[PDB]
């Protein structure tokens, strides 16, 4: 059923799996109207499709055309999430499909379950973990690459760079945690952490900077102080 | 007006016949059941006074054949007989008769709730979906398990009633997830009333059928079976005017016979409520969403 810290383990064995979070498919800005009412313009959203042992992302970008004459947009985003993971699925390889879907949120599961019903053997799970995912649109390169977007379009990142050559996939998924969590808490501190040394540079096959080890443990110590801080000024203790 | 004899009461029981139900003591002179009207599936039922566990009985109809009741002291069970001897069984019951040892279906001329709970149900559906082709009569009890229940374990034995199941490809044509899912008038238009079932009359005698065998043996796959049926109608944006009108009259002398006690184990809250408030057909119910408010406001 639902994934939580008592199961966490099963996210880095051998058993293909993906996370789907649905939170920035259906994205608008919402203003004033002339007569003094209040509309929405939506801007280009993006499907967060991962593989949390490879790291492999699947980044459907959803174009605002997909909207034009549409009702009911925030129930639609649900269901072309689910299809566009269908048919993600349907274009791997057999070897290369998951065993499991997890979706970040559970309002997607029924959406998911119905798109997949050709794939009985495919688990459709929850999960009780708050994961950061909805801050992907704070890594600069994803959300580029979603704002030029001129039709629909996949692109595929490996959203742990090179790390997995030095460090485990739990340990990777650990520090993408964080670095989205903080990203997500105080985007403009998280940002500073990551830029502040201009010797430290992103290459251009990779979405964060080339830190060696001991300057990750740095940034990581950072990130956490970064979380707590804004946790003592949220909730004032 | 036609007649169940019984050889004997042995055991003492409660005995159903449709609505009513009358106590019969251990070895009290009972010969059976006169004047039950012509013209409708009946069921007589029965809870053993020393094992209130297991509520059996058989659906039947008196115009399809001379039945009995004779207790089998092996099996530990009343069970329903056809006797094939037209002379003998008019002798029995006359003799049980002239001697006053039968009870009378109580019916009041006024009433029409027997009717208003069995208008599409008719014993040769009943036998596809209660298999036992040797007799034309049909047994059930509490705990016979549904072939939907049993893919989720002895095939003789299950109530056959028409699986429903809105996540199932059935249900959900190829690039029509959202459309088929949030409307299931497809499903229930296509596939259910034009696929299978032929007419809404079949698939109301169904549902009235199960709703039946919820109530009178607490029988809970029947009352998953009822829910279902009442779902993938008020969950269709596109219904016949005269289907909603005939679902409305049907609900409401269902929820009119529940006991007030049973509304508990026997009404689904979630069903109810999306039925009623939610669904497509939410102003489509007037006599049921009135009774239900005014008899279990509490449910909803």
């Amino acid at each position: 059923g639902a994934m939580n810290s008592s199961n966490y383990a099963e996210l880095f064995n051998n058993d293909i799996k993906l996370f789907v979070d649905d939170t920035n498919v259906y994205r608008v800005t919402v203003h004033k109207t002339f007569e003094g009412n209040v509309a929405t313009k939506a801007i280009n959203g993006c499907i967060f499709t991962l593989n949390p042992k490879t790291g492999h992302l699947f980044l459907k970008i959803i174009h605002t055309s997909v909207w034009a004459g549409q009702k009911r947009l925030s129930q639609l985003a649900k269901w072309k999430t689910a299809e566009e993971v269908s048919a993600l699925v349907r274009s791997l390889p057999k070897e290369e499909q998951p065993k499991q879907i997890i979706v970040t949120r559970k309002a997607m599961l029924d959406p998911l379950e119905v798109h997949m019903l050709d794939f009985p053997n495919i688990a459709i799970r929850p999960t009780e973990l708050r994961l950061p995912f909805s801050a992907a649109m704070s890594i600069d390169k994803l959300s580029d690459v979603v704002m030029k977007a001129t039709e629909p379009q996949m692109v595929l990142f490996n959203i742990y760079d090179d790390w997995l050559d030095r460090i485990s996939s739990y340990t990777a998924f650990s520090r993408l945690t964080l670095l989205l969590r903080a990203l997500k808490t105080n985007e403009e501190s998280a940002k500073m952490i990551l830029l502040s040394d201009p010797t430290i540079t992103i290459k251009s096959y990779h979405l964060w900077p080339s830190f060696t080890d001991e300057q990750w443990i740095t940034i990581e110590s950072q990130m956490r102080d970064l979380i707590l801080t804004e946790y003592g000024r949220k909730y004032n203790v | 007006m036609n007649t169940v004899p019984f050889t004997s009461a042995p055991i003492e029981v409660t005995i159903g016949i449709d609505q009513y139900s009358f106590n019969v003591k251990e070895n009290q002179p009972f010969h059976g059941i006169k004047d039950i009207p012509i013209g409708h599936v009946h069921v007589i039922h029965f809870q053993h006074a020393d094992n209130s566990s297991m509520r059996y009985g058989y659906w039947f109809d008196c115009r399809m054949g001379n039945f009995y009741i004779q207790y089998d002291p092996k099996d530990g069970l009343y069970k329903m007989m056809e006797e094939r001897d037209g002379a003998k069984f008019e002798n029995i019951v006359h003799n049980f008769k002239e001697r006053q040892m039968m009870v009378s279906y109580p019916k009041i001329d006024e009433d029409d709730t027997w009717y208003n709970l069995t208008e599409f149900v008719q014993m040769d559906k009943i036998r596809k979906i209660v298999r036992k082709d040797e007799n034309q009569f049909s047994y059930v009890d509490s705990s016979m398990t549904t072939v939907q229940e049993n893919e989720l374990s002895d095939p003789a034995h299950s109530l056959n009633y028409t699986v429903i199941n809105f996540k199932s490809r059935e249900a959900i044509r190829p690039g029509h997830e959202m459309e088929d899912f949030l409307d299931k008038s497809y499903y229930l238009n296509t596939v259910m009333l034009q696929g299978i079932f032929k007419n809404s009359s079949n698939y109301f005698g169904e549902l009235q059928f199960a709703f039946l065998n919820a109530m009178f043996f607490g029988n809970y796959g029947s009352s998953l079976q009822w829910h279902a049926m009442i779902e993938l109608i008020c969950s269709s944006a596109t219904v016949p005017k005269h289907m909603l009108d005939k679902l409305d009259e049907i609900l409401y002398y269902q929820i009119k016979t529940l006991p007030e006690q049973y509304s508990d184990i026997l009404l689904n809250e979630r069903v109810w409520n999306i039925c009623l408030y939610s669904s497509f057909q939410k102003n489509s119910l007037h006599n049921t969403e009135k009774i239900m408010e005014n008899k279990y406001p509490e449910l909803l």
